[PDB]
């Protein structure tokens, strides 16, 4: 039990030490009780987003060219590298960080029930004459 | 023999879902690790040898599907998920023509590293989709970590 | 230095059998492992890294084929063949059309854990098909078990 | 925590070439182990654990293309370049056809084992086609060693 | 140590009697049933039970029998089937050929194709008589 | 420091033992000043190519029969296996080592620039009305 936003010095029980801010990483613990910690900026093309004690930046993430993903804003200091998808597409998550950038569907013969959304296709409907598979209108008859 | 060590596999019973073990036969859970709610817990700081396979499966083609597989730690020094280890595979570049025979395939992955790590640092091992996991035999889906 | 350990390879000119050797550059065979039987035993209880790679080759896809890779343990204390590691690959998912070109095709399979292993258990590292190894170049296919 | 450790990783900024990092989290570059011109660098005559991984990436399969992935040893006692571990990857058997879709693919490749070093050997992690990496997300590819 | 017992660890002098098919070693003899989902299949002194298998579904499998505590699970494939061995372990169910063109030689085995030969004209290929 | 042609016996900083030349390797270190070094011949199926101290010889190559190669020298004790390619054909290297043999270009609706060599395809130009792609001429 040390307080919030310090840590248990890890060679020493007695002594607690301050977090280091986000945009930096712990270049040295406390020395001993009282004293600061020892906290650098994170250097080009890492990165740090929380509060932390850890002895080096993160490696900035890069957008996924073959998922045709586009940057959004770089990486700094304190923020990994965010990507996204252009006008008219969404990301379709394959999993908690992996996204591609699909087209949205059109509805044609139907109507758009549902618009597209950043992380969402178009759902679509179809109207008489017309049913639905995999979100296109296909011909009753 | 002193070493935190564990070799944890998968429940086979439970379908969809990627639960590790350590009660079998060549599988491990000692000296300090700890496994819980499906991660495992280092109990000292050091060097680990930290790795993990699975093996995915399916019945041809009938769509494009990326499987991926990763080991994450989740630090006391740095309280987000982060990637130790991690890979992609893509079994399905051409879609199964309609009427041809659906045949099985197979894909493998591995990764292992060594890795400086605290304790109670959580470790998990991971996929996108369980439901592609191969659980017919043993050795084909594990997760260890080891102190050196 | 002390600790038993093996890191053995395939033999290049027996063509169709996996055979194992110890007698080559940055390969090993001491402090008690043995290799007797195309087996590595080992000398004494404790914790091992086990390990193995493979690589297959073809030549295009005249068939569906799919290969194996296997690392047994053959306890004393359970005399049984049982896996420790395993894996499945699928490289032909559809032949090559006839007249069409026959594309060489490579797949690699790695294997690895940690396994508590007791004196005189015998450890196996197999494939169901030889013919379609690749001896081509060092460091492709080996087979390795060391005392942590 | 006395034993010579390296866990390093891709520079993510540097597109076309391969080179090594130590200062991120996760990596390791320790208690001995040099990082210099690009390869490791052992300090002391002992048993290391060696391994590497890449991912490799592409969209859709415009051409046929081999990918390789060798770990190299330069030895004091024999100053050729020499393979430990090495492996193909064969990612597009067919050309996709003109007009359709160009669909990601993606290959990992693990290689890892334990050898032999003597002082001032120097280890190498290569692929022949940087273009292909994947650098999008950390524990993709890196490259270890490790006094046992 | 005679059959069916084997030389304690910690103690060169003891001989122990082995645990049965259906039971792990618990301690040095203190033997405990397998959990469910686990199984031994031979008199051993092994510290835990082994993992079950799993019919392959992808193979067209199909389970003869559950995993018990002394068994594993079995798998075989269905009516007009037979099982190819890729491997020791693994194996596809496929249908049976029916000789088309031709002549049922040898009927469909568990694990062995029919055996077929061939009307005039045709040959084999694939087990299947063609032009 | 040692001199040219020898090296420093690892359990013994005063030492310098001779290296082994090619097409041996190193058996046993000099068992102390002024000794012979124990080099023993490599085995049948290995080599060693250059001057060393290397505990054993390395595994000889193999020609890959994937690619189309063909075995011009075999393994001795002191080189490696080497492989080629057959008539009409150029290697090319997917890395340092591994080369594939693809058939040389003709040119069709076009014109032989430079042939073929060994690791290198046939250059061509093209006729009007096609331009290059894949090294053949296609109409334009
Ligand atoms: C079938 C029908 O009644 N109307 C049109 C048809 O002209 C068009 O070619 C096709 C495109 O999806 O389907 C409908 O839009
Ligand atoms: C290769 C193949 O198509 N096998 C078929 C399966 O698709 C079908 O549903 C059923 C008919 O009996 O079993 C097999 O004959
Ligand atoms: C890719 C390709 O067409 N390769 C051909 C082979 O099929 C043919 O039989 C022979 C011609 O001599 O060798 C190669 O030129
Ligand atoms: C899968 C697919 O065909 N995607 C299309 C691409 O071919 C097209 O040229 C362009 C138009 O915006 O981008 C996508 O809509
Ligand atoms: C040529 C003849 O006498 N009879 C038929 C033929 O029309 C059919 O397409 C062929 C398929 O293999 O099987 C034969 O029995």
């Amino acid at each position: 039990v040390c307080p919030q936003g310090k840590y248990i010095h890890p060679q020493d029980n007695s002594i607690c030490c301050t977090k280091c801010h986000k945009g930096t990483y712990l270049y040295n613990d406390c020395p001993g009780p009282g004293q600061d910690t020892d906290c650098r900026e994170c250097e080009s093309g890492s990165f740090t987003a929380s509060e932390n004690h850890l002895r080096h930046c993160l490696s900035c993430s890069k957008c996924r060219k073959e998922m045709g993903q586009v940057e959004i804003s770089s990486c700094t200091v304190d923020r990994d590298t965010v990507c996204g998808c252009r006008k008219n597409q969404y990301r379709h998550y394959w999993s908690e960080n992996l996204f591609q950038c699909f087209n949205c569907s059109l509805c044609l013969n139907g109507t758009v029930h549902l618009s597209c959304q950043e992380k969402q296709n178009t759902v679509c409907t179809c109207h008489a004459g017309f049913f639905l598979r995999e979100n296109e209108c296909v011909s009753s008859s | 023999s002193d070493k935190p060590v564990a070799h944890v596999v998968a429940n086979h019973q439970v379908e969809e879902q990627l639960e590790w073990l350590s009660q079998r036969a060549n599988a491990l859970l000692a000296n300090g690790m700890d496994l819980k709610d499906n991660q495992l817990v280092v109990p000292a700081d050091g060097l680990y040898l930290v790795y993990s396979q699975v093996l995915f499966k399916g019945q041809g083609c009938p769509d494009y599907v990326l499987l991926t597989h990763t080991v994450s730690r989740f630090a006391i020094s740095y309280q987000e998920k982060v990637n130790l280890l991690s890979a992609v595979k893509s079994p399905c570049p051409k879609d199964t023509p309609e009427g041809a025979e659906l045949k099985p395939w197979y894909e493998p992955i591995y990764l292992g590293g060594v890795f400086q790590l605290e304790k109670g640092d959580q470790l998990s091992a991971e996929v996108n989709l369980p439901k592609y996991l191969d659980f017919a035999e043993s050795g084909q889906v594990y997760f260890g970590v080891i102190a050196l």
